[PDB]
């Protein structure tokens, strides 16, 4: 499937399109869009928690119903928090590539 | 200090002296002689023999290691007095002992220095 970039509007298909499709539904809340409201992440409303141990398995069960709405092409593998500084949490997203 | 008379806050006397400062030594050097003296409503109007001394001193032990029992002192000496015990002191029946012990001070201050550190955030991965 070829689409068209978010910025610069070039037109990338392989798998620049397959990272911009997942970053428009994690970065998405829910209901911010036009006439579907079904669409996005609750990682907005997962910003600004606190880092604990369920936070980790709170985020993996919300990317995974996240991406598995729509994003069918990618079969998502594990969410892990890699590093720490104050309050910039980061997540090695991998998941193995389907479709 | 709390809500509605929850608790009391002093322990300190009114004492221009600093040893006798708070209220736990004023009333264990005042509280630990009854224990004593009653218990030793004899060796008074006795009539001193030769072990009359020892006999005594030996008593004075027995119930202060019960005292160190229960919590009330910490480690103790009593041991007759070898130098104001004469033989002209026990024509007049005047006899001395000492009975040098210390006592638990409150913990008025506990002090707990503590900060935040970042030291276990390498647990959150």
């Amino acid at each position: 499937m070829i689409g068209m970039d978010r910025r610069s509007g070039l037109p990338l298909s392989g798998l620049a399109h397959l990272k911009q499709s997942v970053e428009d539904i994690l970065t998405t809340p829910l209901g911010s869009r036009r006439m579907r409201p079904e669409y996005g992440s609750k990682l907005r409303r997962m910003v600004d928690m606190p880092v604990s141990e369920g936070w980790k398995s709170a985020v993996q069960a919300e990317v995974a119903r996240s991406l598995g709405r729509w994003e069918p092409r990618i079969g998502l593998s594990a969410v892990r928090v890699v590093a720490v500084v104050d309050g910039r949490v980061d997540l090695l997203l991998s998941g193995v590539f389907e479709g | 200090i709390r809500d509605d008379g929850y608790r009391l806050w002093g322990n300190r006397t009114l004492s221009s002296d600093s040893k006798w400062a708070f209220v736990t030594r004023v009333r264990t050097m005042d509280l630990v002689m009854d224990a004593i003296l009653a218990g030793h409503k004899w060796a008074v109007d006795r009539g001193i023999t030769k072990t009359y001394v020892k006999d005594v001193t030996e008593g004075l032990r027995a119930f202060m290691r019960d005292l160190k029992n229960q919590g009330a002192v910490i480690n103790f000496e009593v041991y007759a007095d070898p130098d104001l015990n004469s033989a002209s002191q026990l024509a007049q029946g005047k006899v001395y002992w000492n009975i040098r012990f210390t006592d638990v001070p409150p913990a008025e201050n506990p002090n707990f220095r503590v900060e935040v550190t970042d030291q276990w955030l390498t647990e959150v991965l």
